[PDB]
């Protein structure tokens, strides 16, 4: 389940247990955050997470398929 | 850290009764009966008003004025001294670095936060100049990146279009 | 400062505002032997003389203690404020690591 306002640029939600929000001025995603401590995280790997999920608004779908398929293998 | 408290305890009990009580016990220790007992009734009629609880005070308050003057020079002395510039002058990225924790990471900040650092013991002078030197460069590189894969997307549309 | 202390513990001694005339008139409706007054007004002297130099061993090391103190919390309140230039290289380094 995510929030929105009325131009839907907060956003916050669970991708499997871990908050996730994003704040984007346009189209193109500007900013990312993990918002959660799952006791088995590294500082370096919240680093690279969220840095990739920078991109674009259209790509978020392959990506957060993607990003969260590695984690639970 | 409250000096008032050590400083009251150091001119009320540690000068004030430490003098009184040793004046009453070594001048009694001194002796027969009638000089100490006597000599003593006239201490009290002419050092009368000078162990009254108000001026003493007062001598707290000018003992803390001459604290107040040279505790203003030493205070400059001190604080016209600057190692690094203060907080006011520097990125809020770089807050979030120093300070750790920012929790949101990306490129906008950091690009722009590069671009207005300053360049400014040749140790951290030289490492510092070249370093952003090298970081200013890095992002500028990525910015053509832009350039770069911005054109690419739009010519690959065109060769798709066309083979398609 | 200092002075001002050897001012007030001399205006709170006994060895000046005493004298021997007005000790000699007072003693004198009861013991009538001026020698070993005389004695006792010279051992009365002596604490006096004691008893301030140790005073003005007390202030010169409150004194101190206060300057130290003072300092110190001075000192702290400049650190705060202050900045340090290892820890921004140190997060230059990071930068470093996100732009490549």
């Amino acid at each position: 389940d995510l929030d929105l306002d009325l131009e839907s640029s907060m956003v916050s939600f669970f991708v499997k247990d871990i908050k996730v929000e994003l704040f984007v001025k346009q189209n193109e995603i500007v900013s990312c955050s993990i918002l959660d401590d799952i006791h088995d995280f590294s500082q370096n790997n919240k680093s690279k997470w969220e840095i990739a999920l920078l991109g674009s608004l259209d790509d978020l779908e392959l990506k957060l398929n993607h990003s969260f398929a590695t984690i639970f293998k | 850290t409250d000096t008032y408290n050590s400083i009251s305890n150091f001119i009320e009990n540690e000068l004030t009764a430490l003098l009184s009580s040793d004046d009453y016990l070594m001048d009694d220790l001194a002796g027969p009966n009638e000089v100490c007992r006597l000599l003593k009734a006239q201490v009290i009629e002419k050092r009368k008003d000078a162990m009254s609880r108000g001026k003493q005070d007062l001598l707290s308050k000018e003992i803390y004025d001459n604290e107040s003057e040279l505790r203003a020079s030493q205070s400059q002395q001190i604080m016209e001294l600057v190692g690094d510039i203060p907080k006011y002058s520097l990125g809020s990225e770089l807050r979030n670095r120093v300070e750790g924790e920012p929790q949101s990471t990306s490129i906008e900040r950091l690009i722009e936060d590069v671009l207005k650092l300053p360049q400014m013991d040749l140790k951290v002078l030289s490492e510092y100049s070249n370093l952003r030197k090298d970081l200013i460069l890095k992002c500028q590189a990525l910015q053509i990146g832009e350039s770069k894969l911005s054109d690419i997307l739009s010519q690959t549309n065109s060769i798709n279009s066309l083979t398609t | 400062s200092e002075q001002l202390l050897h001012n007030y513990v001399s205006d709170s001694l006994l060895t000046t505002l005493i004298s021997f005339q007005e000790f000699k008139q007072q003693l004198q409706s009861y013991t009538s032997d001026e020698q070993q007054l005389q004695h006792w007004y010279e051992l009365l002297q002596a604490r006096d003389a004691r008893v301030t130099s140790e005073l003005e061993a007390r202030i010169k090391q409150f004194f101190i203690t206060l300057r130290s103190r003072l300092l110190r919390f001075l000192e702290s309140e400049q650190l705060s404020h202050s900045l340090s230039l290892e820890t921004l290289i140190d997060a230059l380094y990071k930068i470093n690591d996100l732009l490549q």
